[PDB]
């Protein structure tokens, strides 16, 4: 005494609806930047600087702040793909008027990352919007 | 079915190179050649293959892999080909290198 | 501390034998493969201990709580006593506490 | 007809593509029969030997299982006495005689059971590594692209001496699409050779491509892994496995 | 590109014969041989801890243990059947619209929160669902249908402004799992349940009009609403004459778990077809 | 059984109308159901009794 059932297939385009993305959407294209969020673009070309920054997989500036011992506080510059040296340069030579001195700076050439102690996450992201990597 | 024997890989420019290669510009591109002839960029596919093969049977010499990233210009073609490749071990070359009376090698292999 | 007078056969070893060719092949399975097999599948080799890890105490226990009734008895018995054992020791010993 | 093979998938602004030689197999005089543009992403990413050990030690491990168990006092045969009293003999003292301490007794500490090492490296390293690889393989000129792989003949010594003419050094791995497309003179002669080697490019993978002197990828080959790899920068963290029902995903 | 490339021209081959791990990554182990490190290996000289017995973790050596002197208390208490909800700020709102994670076009209820992986909900954990802050508030220019399980004032403002509806909607322990990971609860392929009513306690917070609740009259919702804007002082936009209205509209029974289907149903996904009962208790049952 | 319709079900032969309660797990779904979950109405009455002892 199995129940009667009915197939149709029109109501599938709302099951449609409920399938993740495997990968992620490329930002839509607005009429005006930044956004609301403060999204802006790289670019349509790229700098001529000896080196560059991949945006994240999230098309945002890869740098981040992160602690050692918990009073240990420092600043990582990430996806670096070019003289990172060169970046070191500009990036100290960006810092020092704002502390008076050159902050401390740890390259790592191989890894294509930048290291800098303090915490300077905020004013970063801006002077990698400045030259639109 | 055959085996051809290898080449030694052994490389010395010819003096004629300019030439060779220009009428390589020629006819590869079956182009009259706008004034600069070795500025011409070699980003079309057809085009480079084309150029690189009679070049490479031409001067009997080819161009490593990696470097076919690095070839854009018809400039860096002929600076890669300006340059000789010796394919004899450091050891045959110390043979060949006037060694002093008071050194002698042997090679026990 | 008497030592061995003639030299053995030297043992000669082709690096070049089948398995040694074909070592570690399909290890990609997953990612390559559009992932429908994970790389567990390749592990052959005792029933509990196939895509798992863990310190001397949690394979015992693990062992027990999977093959445990397919034991034999003195086997089974060790392996309670070894458990018993290793419950005291991890628990209740060590400069660490 | 010169073959020309275009790259399937977007490069990013600021990198140029790479260009690899399209060498074919019947003649031994047939070197470069075309030109591939090679991706940036798989095979000019910056050169990590860093990961390339990383993962070439979790190839060989994660697959270990050690059997090797040693007894304990516990499991050794008998002696469940103390072999004489506690005091007056003026010998040192003991429990069982299978004391570790002594000499046919347990061993104290030794190896237990099976033992198994598995961990698992996590995804986009193991990805990012077969990409290191294939870029390492690319930029040290030891990776050869073929089309075709259509054999003249199924006389292994043509094989041989054809890496021979083209000084391709001691050993090689042949990489093709799938395993039941692969030409009947291929499987033939190398099937009864030692070095050469033959596999599905589902099975390629790290340790073999460093244990192999030279790598050689078929074009079709080529064109599906830049996309299997290339898809992980790309990708969301998986909700669920990835072997379900997805949106996008197969 | 990475002239380090360049340099593996010069260089032998990369083989399994060379390889090095990053330095300082095995930090490497010791063993408790030799002059340094043998005799007595760091476990000190007799007493306790020589023999390795020294007592419990919790232990003062008898004095009344520290954790054990303090009284107990309603601290913990009951926290297992407390509720949760996941917060969502505005800013990150704003932030997933912006990056086209979720669309606005479409309704918007928390499984598409989910899938742009802008949120992640723990069902076992007493996660009762996704709740909404002020933090981008005046950061807020999208246009969006919102369904949450809390909401609090400014919020709901701060969509209203830009002329959104924001419906409080609830779901139990089970539909909410149902919810967030439905894929595989369909590959379960048990048929869709009936949603639950919220408990007694939780019944106040979604008949009122003031929270916009899913359970509330639709005839306080003009006015409460409305209310909103005199409070928070700005125009309020016609919803009803705008192009997007029909989906801003679209509603959900108290008894469906998403949009389009209804309890009862099974989904075949091999087939790619639904199937609906044709037996009359059973949609009595799941129509109920 | 219910999974491997799932994964297939079509080719997994697996009796569709199976995939539902029987007529005892109806009743009994039922009779819990409306056990320990009352009704909308009858909760806005339970709370009523509550509000208005407490004022
Ligand atoms: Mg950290
Ligand atoms: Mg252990
Ligand atoms: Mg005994
Ligand atoms: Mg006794
Ligand atoms: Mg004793
Ligand atoms: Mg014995
Ligand atoms: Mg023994
Ligand atoms: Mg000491
Ligand atoms: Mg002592
Ligand atoms: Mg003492
Ligand atoms: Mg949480």
């Amino acid at each position: 005494e199995y129940p009667s059932f009915v197939e149709s297939v029109d109501e599938y385009h709302f099951v449609e609806r409920l399938l993740p993305p495997a990968s992620i959407p490329r930002p839509p294209k607005h009429e005006h930047y930044p956004t609301p969020s403060g999204w802006q673009p790289p670019r349509d070309p790229a700098p001529s600087l000896p080196y560059f920054v991949r945006r994240s997989r999230m098309h945002n500036i890869p740098v981040y702040r992160d602690i050692t011992h918990g009073n240990r506080q420092m600043t990582v510059i990430r996806k670096v793909e070019g003289d990172i040296w060169a970046l070191q340069k500009d990036v100290e030579d960006f810092l020092s008027p704002l502390l008076g001195k050159t902050p401390v700076t740890q390259v790592n050439e191989v890894t294509g990352t930048l290291r800098v102690k303090g915490y300077f996450d905020q004013q970063l992201k801006a002077w990698l919007l400045e030259k639109g990597f | 079915l055959v085996c051809p024997p290898i080449q030694s890989r052994t490389y010395i420019p010819p003096e004629d190179l300019q030439s060779r290669l220009e009428s390589h510009v020629k006819e590869v591109f079956g182009s009259s050649v706008p004034s600069n002839w070795q500025d011409i960029s070699l980003e079309d596919v057809h085009l480079k293959f084309s150029f690189l093969a009679r070049l490479a049977n031409d001067l009997r010499h080819a161009v490593p892999n990696s470097r076919l990233h690095q070839m854009c210009r018809v400039r860096d073609v002929l600076d890669f080909y300006n340059v000789p490749v010796q394919d004899r071990s450091k050891f045959d070359e110390l043979i060949a290198s006037n060694l002093p009376h008071n050194l002698k090698i042997t090679w026990g292999y | 501390f008497h030592v061995r007078v003639t030299l053995p056969p030297r043992k000669v070893v082709d690096r070049w034998n089948e398995k040694r060719a074909m070592f570690g092949v399909y290890d990609n399975i997953g990612i390559l493969g559009n992932f429908e097999k994970h790389p567990k599948e390749l592990i052959k080799g005792p029933i509990w201990l196939r895509g798992w890890k863990g310190n001397e105490l949690q394979r015992c226990i693990r062992k027990k709580r999977m093959v445990g009734n397919r034991m034999f008895i003195d086997d089974l018995h060790n392996l309670n006593k070894r458990i018993s054992y290793l419950y005291k020791h991890f628990n209740r010993h060590g400069k660490y506490r | 007809p010169p073959v020309l093979r275009k790259c399937e998938l977007p490069v990013p602004a600021h990198r140029r593509p790479v260009q690899a030689w399209i060498e074919s197999l019947r003649g031994y005089e047939q070197e470069r029969v075309g030109l591939t543009e090679l991706h940036p992403d798989v095979f000019s990413t910056a050169p990590r030997l860093d990961i390339l050990h990383q993962v070439a030690i979790w190839q060989k491990n994660f697959k270990r299982i050690s059997y090797a168990k040693t007894k304990t006092r516990a499991e050794v045969r008998g002696g469940g006495r103390k072999p004489w009293v506690q005091k007056g003999s003026g010998r040192a003292r003991h429990g069982s005689i299978r004391s570790p301490i002594w000499r046919g007794g347990g061993v104290a500490h030794g190896p237990r059971g099976p033992t198994s090492y598995y961990y698992m490296l996590p995804m986009k390293v193991r990805v990012q590594g077969l990409k290191v690889a294939l870029t390492v393989k690319l930029a040290q000129d030891d990776l050869h692209i073929v089309d075709s792989l259509e054999l003249p003949t199924a006389d292994p010594q043509y094989l041989i001496e054809l890496a021979r003419y083209r000084r391709w050094g001691d050993s090689v791995l042949l990489v093709d699409l799938e395993h039941e497309d692969m030409p009947q003179n291929v499987v033939a002669a190398t099937s009864g050779l030692k070095t050469f080697n033959l596999v599905p490019a589902v099975g390629l993978n790290v340790h073999s491509m460093l244990k192999h002197q030279t790598l050689v990828l078929t074009l079709p080959t080529v064109a599906f892994l830049e996309e299997k790899l290339l898809w992980h920068n790309s990708r969301y963290t998986p909700l669920y496995p990835f072997r379900l029902p997805y949106c996008d995903f197969p | 590109g990475p002239r380090a490339l360049d340099l593996l021209r010069a260089l032998p081959r990369v083989s399994l014969a060379n390889l090095k791990p990053n330095p300082g990554s095995r930090k490497p182990e010791r063993r408790p041989r030799g002059r340094r490190r043998g005799r007595k290996c760091g476990r000190g000289h007799k007493g306790e801890r020589q023999r390795g017995t020294r007592p419990r973790l919790g232990f003062e050596g008898g004095q009344t243990p520290f954790y054990l002197r303090i009284p107990k208390y309603g601290f913990n208490e009951g926290h297992s059947f407390r509720h949760q909800y996941q917060p969502l700020s505005l800013n990150r709102l704003q932030y997933l619209i912006d990056l086209g994670r979720v669309d606005p076009t479409q309704p918007i209820d928390l499984t598409q929160l989910v899938n742009g992986r802008g949120v992640t909900i723990q069902p076992s954990k007493r996660d009762y669902g996704v709740q909404l802050v002020e933090e981008g508030a005046d950061t807020f220019k999208a246009k969006v249908n919102i369904e949450v399980q809390m909401a609090s004032e400014l919020a709901i403002a701060a969509i209203e402004k830009n002329g959104g509806v924001v419906t409080t909607a609830f779901y139990d322990p089970r539909s909410l799992e149902i919810l967030c990971k439905p894929v595989p609860f369909f590959l379960r392929g048990q048929p869709i349940p009936k949603r639950m009513l919220p408990p007694e306690a939780l019944v106040p917070y979604y008949t009122d009009a003031k929270n916009r609740g899913y359970l509330a009259d639709p005839a306080r919702f003009p006015e409460a609403r409305l209310e909103l804007a005199r409070k928070y002082g700005y125009v309020l936009p016609d919803i009803t004459k705008d192009e997007l209205f029909k989906m801003l509209s679209t509603r959900k029974d108290p008894r469906q778990i998403f949009f389009g289907l209804a309890p009862g149903w099974v989904v075949n996904m091999a087939d790619k077809k639904i199937l609906k009962p044709t037996d009359e208790n059973l949609l009595k049952y799941y129509s109920s | 059984a219910a999974k491997q319709f799932a994964r297939h079900g079509a080719a997994s032969g697996v009796a569709a109308g199976s995939l539902w309660p029987s007529q005892e797990q109806l009743r009994e779904l039922e009779a819990e159901e409306r056990e320990w979950y009352p009704s909308l109405a009858a909760m806005q009455e339970s709370l009523r009794v509550q509000q208005l002892a407490e004022e």
